[PDB]
């Protein structure tokens, strides 16, 4: 097979190729924080990284972030709107190989 | 040699590379926005993470939406050749695709351009990692019992 | 340790949690289609569900269809504006756990 | 028994689940949309790789804004405890948040509403998957030679 928009001469990446942005909570949603131990969010980061840092790929880190945020965590409020709500981070991907931050 | 797969980034380069962490705790009277209590426990606990990751740590504190820019654009002009990645850490107000600076919004576009792969050659093919800990909008997720 | 935000006696997740958008392109970004062997995108994802469906996590085979879009296509356009462009697929995740398709 | 880690989805249900495929070749004159070709070879090449995957694949072709909500909610409205995971394939002309009915554009917020883990409880706590082929704006990637 042949066409027109494939296998270039010249070698190019897109410019926003090979970025990931992690995300504290989905699009359009408030993003949790207690004010004595941190976000919800960094918290899980920094307990996952930690344990697992040398043994996961890190989409797969991300991954367990996003469960223990979304089990572990609910919001407490005197104001009822604001109250016993949840929290589930957003991965955004658009690395193209996979991360260990160990080799 | 034998077979090269290619399948996971290049992470053994001399440096990790830089996690910058840009905590924005107070925020000018000016733009009516609170405190952000409990965010200096993020920031260092950041801080022992990504350490422990052998990454170049650097933090601010409290930026201006300006600062943010000039700190974003004078990193992104460094020269990252012997780093393996770059990671970026905003604690902070926000709406969608938007962080906010002690005195006003910053476009994370704005941010994350001077990272382009045509922009910042050096990082060209290079895992960038953005960590946005910062509301992106007023919904609130009312959850589902288990 | 305790506080007003974790262990809730009652176990609830996000309405949110659990969900996957495999973007065919940047957020922002047009998304190319070939108009004889299909969308970029598609075309490369049925490409690594086909070889690796039965090898790989979802998200490792996502990434795989994210370099293969980055670095395989480019566009042909008798109009300056829309030639010579790339294209970066978006992996969104929201899920909580691994996915393989198979067991 | 031994040590459980619940690490990844439960695939083994009976049924791998339905795969929805909405495919938006020719859209109404009034609308001034183009047609779009070779989206019938996306299309097929989609059935048959989720049908070698165990998935109940389902295709629609040309549907107004009013019949893909329509048929999302029907979808929602199944009963899916049998089924280990769902699959939504969108194929079509879109913008930001958006996908193009033949005659008008629909909210992807509205579609994904309806399996919401609140909403659709045959489904909550498995994996809901939404691949889109569509724009997103009006960006073009200029790319850098490597």
């Amino acid at each position: 097979a042949s066409g027109v928009d494939d296998d270039m001469a010249c070698h190019k990446i897109p410019v926003e190729a090979d970025f990931l942005y992690a995300y504290s909570t989905a699009p359009g949603y408030y993003s949790w924080r207690n004010s004595k131990d941190g976000s919800w969010f960094i918290q899980s980061l920094c307990a996952m990284l930690k344990q697992y840092a040398d043994k996961l790929e890190f989409m797969h880190i991300l991954t367990r972030v996003n469960r223990k945020v979304a089990t572990e965590f609910e919001s407490f409020s005197f104001d009822a709107t604001f109250h016993a709500k949840k929290q589930i981070p957003c991965i955004v991907s658009m690395l193209t190989k996979e991360l260990y931050f160990y080799h | 040699s034998g077979i090269s797969l290619d399948n996971s980034y290049k992470m053994d380069y001399p440096e990790m590379g830089l996690c910058i962490i840009i905590n924005n705790k107070n925020f000018h009277k000016s733009t009516g926005m609170t405190s952000r209590s409990g965010t200096d426990v993020d920031a260092a606990n950041l801080r022992e993470t990504f350490r422990n990751l052998k990454y170049e740590v650097r933090n601010k504190n409290d930026l201006t939406r300006e600062e943010i820019v000039e700190l974003m654009r004078d990193v992104s002009k460094e020269d990252h050749s012997k780093r393996s990645s770059f990671v970026c850490v905003l604690l902070s107000h926000g709406e969608e695709g938007i962080i906010f600076g002690t005195n006003g919004p910053v476009d994370l576009k704005k941010i994350t351009n001077f990272f382009r792969g045509d922009r910042c050659r050096s990082l060209t093919g290079k895992p960038k990692l953005f960590i946005i800990q910062a509301c992106r909008g007023t919904e609130l997720d009312c959850g589902i019992e288990t």
